[PDB]
DNA sequence: GACAGCGCGTACGTGCGTTTAAGCGGTGCTAGAGCTGTCTACGACCAATTGAGCGGCCTCGGCACCGGGATTCTCCA
DNA sequence: TGGAGAATCCCGGTGCCGAGGCCGCTCAATTGGTCGTAGACAGCTCTAGCACCGCTTAAACGCACGTACGCGCTGTCC
């Protein structure tokens, strides 16, 4: 067995060095069309505008997690806790 | 009678006529000037070129021939000023740098 | 339809600088949205410089301020020296 | 004319997929209540853009949504995207 | 020793000149490397 | 010369509101700049969607949908209400 | 015949003639349909009229007759939806919101 | 027996005699010298409103102001009270100004 | 004739001025530098295009107009200018 | 108040079989993506008039101020 | 826990020029024309968007457990 963490590392670096998506195609279609639900009904879909969505998705997220660990590590931490994206989207100012 | 490009006149590589055209129809001004469009396809190719080339650097880096787009991605980020440029840029598929933070690494 | 785009252009200097070197096609396509972009932010500003002045035709004097104003320090330098040399050249010839 | 109406399909953002997106940032460790937080905020962002989205698609008088209504929508919220058209 | 000394000069002049040029060319620490994407440019 | 700005306007309305009530000059001009910034912004914003959709003309139309884009929620059902009372208004007249 | 100004017609208080006659020379679209400009001032009036009551509320709550700069920052940015329209915007003089956080507080 | 208030609580006197102010809290003569000074750099022999100076100023000092409340958030979850360098360049960081 | 290093006239408790201003209570002795630089940032960077402004636009002297616009373009627009 | 020391107990990371549901073509299938003639009606432009806006000029009225009692935070007790 | 001292607070005079009206006067807003074109629009075509089907496999799940991280507090010193 691994020590716990190393394996992290090991994540880290197949995924920073590849580039292909990270999300089930099909949860995001379905959750997509569960929120435009909201504006108006019966609503058809470009695939490649649900891919860009998609794409759209994970960049914004993968922001939001750089800079909360840049959060928590400079609270001498490495355990990622909900304070920190809630303080690093107030200073972005989206709170 | 045998016509010659305004790039060939400037030794250019865009079509100075089409943008000509493209900024007539693009309601900034109603009067367009002449080396308006010259200098515009200039400072197009240049920065076409500036950063064309770090991507074939980095294509030759990784031992690939065809540019694809995780290059766009590194070579734009990799550069201070580009990327200053574009910091608010996002690219398709573009992945991120391989960047680890000191404090995590293992000792 | 006849859908335009500046590939080929991207594909000459491509020749131009690495003579032997391939590229994505959705790369591209990125190309082309690069290109945009800097067309219109460099177009609007110019523009709005249009109306700032309360002059009505646009001239490579605000052209080549605009790409000071959006270009950082030594990106604008080589730009302006080149386009210095671009319409000279047109105008020469 | 099937027109059915989903629930929780923010669920389906499955646990793996959420890790390997933070393994992405090169997070190293977690809490648990990061995930839901993480459902929701993403959700904000979702409605955020499909929102103007659909008022593109509207506004074009139109039922199907294209890929530059997209572009249009993060291009306003500053959130430029190259690769698509636009 | 004044033709030795006039020798002399004329041999600095060249390298003289040249820092002379250097310093206005590059006073500043600057990233040449684009200085340099000028001429292979042309 | 003359130079045009929008206070009177801005006074009678005030009065409209607050009949009670002064004005600095100074928040008089932060008005002036406050109406300057949002027709600006918003008329920008239409002529892009005219151009996205290849029409010459400006319709209320796209103004309707650029209100909703620049204001959320309980702000834009409010002005569209009072804006489509209006053109209302005047085409009725 | 005795001509109505346009604003009037719509019972308006801005003017739809100053207003037209700013889009034409704007350069922003190389036509303009007849109820754009009214639809336009309308709700121009309509935001004003928000600020203006918020702002005039702020004055009275401090026992002063002319609206100054203070309150125009003290209502807007106690207002959600006003301050999220301008929230990238300064306002000369305007000053804070006091507020102070709780662990500052002496316990 | 001098009386003498404890550390922090005449800070707190002074932050709501500011946060209920609304004027400059910067001297005008040194700052137009520093306008002039950084101004000197790009052409030389500039003549300036007076009015500019102000405009200038107003945004400096807002700007400062937005910087020190984001400090402050990046202090109290730090779980400090005494502002430290290396908070104001995170927020920095975070906020994307390089 | 010649002018320096008036970045020293914003003083100590101007500074704690504005940080009280900001709702702050305790303050690092290594504050002040390091907001004097980043003060000469913006005020470098603000002062350049409002500058790019005044040279295109032919005059001599720097006018309101051209900082407010300057400022507007970074994202800080100020009202009260015209 | 910042900083570090240390111990401790818990919520978190790694294996690991075990489902399971996303994916993947293969197949229908209809709805709206993508067009093209065609004919007005509405603004673009221009031409008589004019009224409202803007600027100059009084004028008085909120309002900052002053200072003196009058009324509360603070800090040991 | 109660008072002493400091800090605020408030209010009624006390100055004072900035809103606040106000008014000649000139030009942009309004008005009635023409005119040609843009855009409305239905049709026509037809494209892509959708629904559906086994079925396999890769990826998510369950759970234990153990393991190291978070966290608390406290003297101490600057």
């Amino acid at each position: 067995r691994y020590r716990p963490g190393t394996v992290a590392l090991r994540e880290i670096r197949r995924y920073q060095k590849s580039t292909e998506l990270l999300i089930r195609k099909l949860p995001f279609q379905r959750l997509v069309r569960e929120i435009a639900q909201d504006f108006k009904t019966d609503l058809r879909f470009q695939s490649s505008a649900v891919m860009a969505l998609q794409e759209a998705s994970e960049a914004y997220l993968v922001a939001l997690f750089e800079d909360t660990n840049l959060c928590a590590i400079h609270a001498k931490r490495v355990t990622i806790m909900p304070k920190d994206i809630q303080l690093a989207r107030r200073i972005r100012g989206e709170r | 009678a045998k016509a010659k490009t305004r790039s060939s006149r400037a030794g250019l590589q865009f079509p100075v006529g089409r943008v000509h055209r493209l900024l007539r129809k693009g309601n900034y001004a109603e009067r367009v000037g002449a080396g308006a469009p010259v200098y515009l396809a200039a400072v197009l190719e240049y920065l076409t070129a500036e950063i064309l080339e770090l991507a074939g650097n980095a294509a030759r880096d990784n031992k690939k021939t065809r540019i694809i787009p995780r290059h766009l991605q590194l070579a734009v980020r990799n550069d201070e000023e580009l990327n200053k440029l574009l910091g608010r840029v996002t690219i398709a598929q573009g992945g991120v740098l391989p960047n680890i933070q000191s404090v995590l690494l293992p000792k | 339809s006849r859908k335009e785009s500046y590939a080929i252009y991207v594909y000459k200097v491509l020749k131009q600088v690495h003579p032997d070197t391939g590229i994505s096609s959705k790369a591209m396509s990125i190309m082309n949205s690069f290109v945009n972009d800097v067309f219109e932010r460099i177009a609007g500003e110019a523009s709005r410089l249009a109306h700032y002045n309360k002059r009505s035709t646009i001239t490579s004097r605000e052209i080549q301020t605009a790409v000071r104003l959006l270009l950082p320090g030594e990106l604008a330098k080589h730009a302006v020296s080149e386009g210095t040399k671009a319409v000279t050249k047109y105008t020469s010839a | 004319r099937h027109r059915k109406v989903l629930r929780d399909n923010i669920q389906g953002i499955t646990k793996p997929a959420i890790r390997r997106l933070a393994r992405r940032g090169g997070v190293k460790r977690i809490s648990g209540l990061i995930y839901e937080e993480t459902r929701g905020v993403l959700k904000v962002f979702l409605e955020n853009v499909i929102r103007d989205a659909v008022t593109y698609t509207e506004h074009a008088k139109r039922k199907t949504v294209t890929a530059m209504d997209v572009v249009y929508a993060l291009k306003r919220q500053g959130r430029t995207l190259y690769g698509f058209g636009g | 020793k004044l033709q030795i000394l006039k020798e002399f000069l004329s041999d600095y002049y060249f390298i003289l000149r040249q820092f002379e040029q250097m310093k206005v060319q590059f006073a500043d620490m600057k990233p040449g490397k684009r200085q340099l994407r000028r001429i292979q440019r042309q």
